[PDB]
């Protein structure tokens, strides 16, 4: 059933599973028109499909052309997301196909379930956790590739860079959500913290900097402190 | 006018015929129901005073034989049975009616209620849903399960309703995923109407039969079928205008006949608010809408 803090470590056993976050599929700007009415402009989006155990990220870029001449777009976005996750499952060899897909938002359940009818042994599940995958377009290289695309396009990443060479999935996945949590709450600060020291660089094939073990501790301490600071400010505590 | 005699009334039971019902006391000399209109289906049913669980009954039509009722003390319940000896049957009927030990089917002549609830119900469709083809009548009770429940155990005792599932390959054309799941017209018109049911009248009949099984026996799966056939129509943007207008009359009389105190288990909040206020067909159940709002405003 639903995924929560009880059944949290299931994410890390050897059953293939994917998270599907659809918060950045349909992205608009809001502006005034010449007659003073309000209009939207769409920008490029991305389906955010992640294997929390291995770090494999399937970043489906949603080109603004997909929206052209369509109504009820925010509704269509859900169905387009379930279309593309399906095509992705079909594109993978059987032994790689997930046994479960966990949607970060309950409104994706019915579209995915419908589009996955050809895969009845693939359980579609909701979650009660509050994952921070909308902050994914705070990662400079994810946002750049999304922004620069000219057609629908798929882009593979490992969102853990090379961390699994030295830490477990559990820990990896905790670093990730910590970083995205921080970037969601106060992007400017989160990024300041990550990039302050110019001598620590991002490998061209990586997304985050090449911190040493000791530095990842200092970083994780500093992201924790950020997230606490912003909550007090949010509620006066 | 037809009759359904009873051999005897050994145990205290509440007896029902159609939407009518009587209390019969233990070994009261009771011997049957007379003046039953030929022309529709009927249902006779039972609730023992000792076990207010399991209501049970028989669906039938006098035009298909001469049926009577006898208690079976081994099985502890009243059984419907056919008499094949025509002469022998009219004989026991005339003797008991002369002895006047029979209640009369109490039909006020202004009342079209029974006809309105059974208009599309046919015995032959019924005996496909309750498969037991060594009897011309059909047995139902509170606990019997449907074929769709069985899938999600004993099949001889199954209600073989037509299986409707909005998230199935049947209901969803590949490539029209979004379209078909928001707008079920495909499923309704081609798959179900044209395909399985053949005409709107068989459909209405199953829907109508499922409602009554729910009302008389509290058959929870019958409730589920009835609601789903309603949802399929209401969640379709393209429905024959004759079917909308008939459905408004069908539902009106169902809602009108329902015991007031049972509204909570028998009406599914979601389906009805969808039909009457969210679906394509909101505007199209003026009669059903008006009666729901004045009788069960709380559910909404």
């Amino acid at each position: 059933g639903a995924m929560n803090s009880s059944n949290y470590a299931e994410l890390f056993n050897n059953d293939i599973k994917l998270f599907v976050d659809d918060t950045n599929v349909y992205r608009v700007t809001v502006h005034k028109t010449f007659e003073g009415n309000v209009a939207t402009k769409a920008i490029n989006g991305c389906i955010f499909t992640l294997n929390p155990k291995t770090g494999h990220l399937f970043l489906k870029i949603i080109h603004t052309s997909v929206w052209a001449g369509q109504k009820r777009l925010s509704q269509l976005a859900k169905w387009k997301t379930a279309e593309e996750v399906s095509a992705l499952v079909r594109s993978l060899p059987k032994e790689e196909q997930p046994k479960q897909i966990i949607v970060t938002r309950k409104a994706m359940l019915d579209p995915l379930e419908v589009h996955m009818l050809d895969f009845p042994n693939i359980a579609i599940r909701p979650t009660e956790l509050r994952l921070p995958f909308s902050a994914a377009m705070s990662i400079d290289k994810l946002s750049d590739v999304v922004m620069k695309a000219t057609e629908p396009q798929m882009v593979l990443f490992n969102i853990y860079d090379d961390w699994l060479d030295r830490i477990s999935s559990y820990t990896a996945f905790s670093r990730l959500t910590l970083l995205l949590r921080a970037l969601k709450t106060n992007e400017e600060s989160a990024k300041m913290i990550l990039l302050s020291d110019p001598t620590i660089t991002i490998k061209s094939y990586h997304l985050w900097p090449s911190f040493t073990d000791e530095q990842w501790i200092t970083i994780e301490s500093q992201m924790r402190d950020l997230i606490l600071t912003e909550y007090g400010r949010k509620y006066n505590v | 006018m037809n009759t359904v005699p009873f051999t005897s009334a050994p145990i205290e039971v509440t007896i029902g015929i159609d939407q009518y019902s009587f209390n019969v006391k233990e070994n009261q000399p009771f011997h049957g129901i007379k003046d039953i209109p030929i022309g529709h289906v009927h249902v006779i049913h039972f609730q023992h005073a000792d076990n207010s669980s399991m209501r049970y009954g028989y669906w039938f039509d006098c035009r298909m034989g001469n049926f009577y009722i006898q208690y079976d003390p081994k099985d502890g319940l009243y059984k419907m049975m056919e008499e094949r000896d025509g002469a022998k049957f009219e004989n026991i009927v005339h003797n008991f009616k002369e002895r006047q030990m029979m209640v009369s089917y109490p039909k006020i002549d202004e009342d079209d209620t029974w006809y309105n609830l059974t208009e599309f119900v046919q015995m032959d469709k019924i005996r496909k849903i309750v498969r037991k083809d060594e009897n011309q009548f059909s047995y139902v009770d509170s606990s019997m399960t449907t074929v769709q429940e069985n899938e999600l155990s004993d099949p001889a005792h199954s209600l073989n309703y037509t299986v409707i599932n909005f998230k199935s390959r049947e209901a969803i054309r590949p490539g029209h995923e979004m379209e078909d799941f928001l707008d079920k017209s495909y499923y309704l018109n081609t798959v179900m109407l044209q395909g399985i049911f053949k005409n709107s009248s068989n459909y209405f009949g199953e829907l109508q039969f499922a409602f009554l099984n729910a009302m008389f026996f509290g058959n929870y799966g019958s409730s589920l079928q009835w609601h789903a056939m309603i949802e399929l129509i209401c969640s379709s943007a393209t429905v024959p205008k004759h079917m909308l207008d008939k459905l408004d009359e069908i539902l009106y009389y169902q809602i009108k006949t329902l015991p007031e105190q049972y509204s909570d288990i028998l009406l599914n909040e979601r389906v009805w608010n969808i039909c009457l206020y969210s679906s394509f067909q909101k505007n199209s159940l003026h009669n059903t809408e008006k009666i729901m709002e004045n009788k069960y405003p709380e559910l909404l």
